[PDB]
């Protein structure tokens, strides 16, 4: 029933600054234990700090490796956590997720965020071009097809893919992404359909890409 | 005083 | 003062696995072990606390116990779901801190062999009229995560412009991977027939476009 959703995250160059926002619903917030941990790219997990409730100090605590530079805070009203970053380093780029957590009933819970991906970089952001991937004649021959979206040479991670506004959920997958010698990303989606409905089914799919602030929905046709 | 995980939260005493 | 596990495990399925943790006083001896689980891509969760309690709405097969400076994670009726990688954490008192072991990759053994399905796409016209050609060579539904890709050209072996993914796991517990042949769009058409060769195990799918 709990959810933790986090944002901000993005690209920012060596010396500068960032906000993470940590939103908290299903759960009363007032007396939630918040903390981030981050996870730098293929690597362990490290503890970023944690704010304590209201009721208590509301009192931020950090890991010396960012004692100075990142502030905890929280706004009880907006049921949200902050994780402010100043003068970020490379050795920064990590994916941050936080925890909320409870005691109701002698019993513990701590719930996690999806995470959020923090690229420290002096790097230039770009936009995906998305391009149709048709089927053929040869598999428009079969009784199901595969068609999909190349998501092609992007930065940084991540991108998001669904299939007309997310209500084709079914046999669609999203392949995870290739780093290009160009330190570019390309990723493909597929769905598969079948074959009858392509003449009828219109199909669409829908790229976004928030670091570039380019969301497509592309038509796949024939 | 028990505290529990990476938000140490206040969980029993002794 | 770091908490210390083994980097792999490896066991069964229908079977029970162990996972260590060995930290020092100041953690482990002095405060409460606590295990999460991590599927890669997905977010860590918690699965244990304060030593030997279960997390809200998880596996019975899961279990926990602490001994002294040591600490140790059990699991019970090996599913393949279960393959992640484990975390211990405990609060360190002289570093004060939250700090998290090693990991271990826990790995499941017995797995059904599955074969790879493959999609290969050709450039689309859009992507051609900026003369760049890209060849799309989809990889799903295999097990054990290891492919090789090779590209040819009507029975030429292409080596450039070729970018291979690292095999990554789905929400089937199989595997999945793509490779793309990055061409301009007058070497595309410079051929008659090109085609993706993906080797499993001992054996070859190949798929074929040609413009």
């Amino acid at each position: 029933e709990v959810h933790l959703v986090e944002s901000g995250g993005g690209l920012v160059q060596p010396g500068g600054s960032l906000r993470l926002s940590c939103e908290v619903s299903g759960l009363t917030f007032s007396n939630s234990w918040m903390s981030w941990v981050r996870q730098a790219p293929g690597k362990g997990l490290e503890w970023v700090g944690f704010i304590k409730t209201k009721a208590d100090g509301g009192t931020a605590a950090y890991a010396e490796s960012v004692k100075g530079r990142f502030t905890i805070s929280r706004d009880d009203s907006k049921n949200t956590v902050f994780l402010q970053m100043k003068s970020l380093k490379t050795e920064d780029t990590a994916v941050y997720y936080c925890q909320g957590a409870v005691v109701i009933s002698h019993e513990y819970i701590e719930i996690w965020g999806q995470g959020a991906l923090v690229t420290v970089s002096s790097a230039s952001t770009k936009g995906p071009s998305v391009f149709p991937l048709a089927p053929s004649s040869r598999s428009t021959s079969e009784s199901t097809a595969a068609l999909g979206c190349l998501v092609k040479d992007y930065f940084p991670e991540p991108v998001t893919v669904s299939w007309n506004s997310g209500s084709l959920t079914s046999g669609v997958h999203t392949f995870p992404a290739v780093l290009q010698s160009s330190g570019l990303y390309s990723l493909s989606s597929v769905v598969t359909v079948p074959s009858s409905s392509l003449g009828t089914q219109t199909y669409v799919c829908n790229v976004n890409h928030k670091p570039s602030n380019t969301k497509v929905d592309k038509r796949v046709e024939i | 005083r028990i505290h529990i995980g990476p938000g140490r939260a206040f969980y029993t005493t002794k | 003062s770091v908490l210390t596990q083994p980097p792999s495990a490896s066991e069964a399925a229908r079977k029970s696995v162990t996972i260590s943790c060995s930290g020092g006083s100041s953690n482990i001896g002095d405060d409460s072990v606590s295990w999460y689980q991590q599927v890669p891509g997905t977010a860590p969760k918690l699965l244990i606390y304060y030593n030997d309690r279960r997390a809200s709405g998880v596996s019975d097969r899961f279990s926990g116990s602490k001994s002294g400076t040591s600490a140790s994670l059990a699991i019970n009726g090996l599913q393949s779901e279960d393959e992640a990688d484990y975390y211990c954490a405990a609060w360190d008192d002289s570093l004060s801190a939250y700090i998290f072991g090693s990991g271990t990759r826990l790995t499941v053994l017995g797995q059904p062999k599955a074969s790879p399905t493959v999609t290969l796409f050709p450039p689309s016209s859009e992507e051609l009229q900026a003369n760049k050609a890209t060849l799309v060579c989809l990889i799903s539904d295999f097990y054990p995560g290891v492919v090789k890709v090779a590209w040819k050209a009507d029975g030429s072996a292409v080596n450039a412009g070729v970018e291979t993914t690292t095999p990554s796991k789905q929400s089937n517990n199989k595997y999945a991977a793509s490779s793309y042949l990055s061409l301009t769009s007058d070497q595309w058409k410079s051929h008659k027939s090109y085609s993706c060769q993906v080797t499993h195990e001992g054996s070859t799918v190949e798929k074929t476009v040609a413009p």
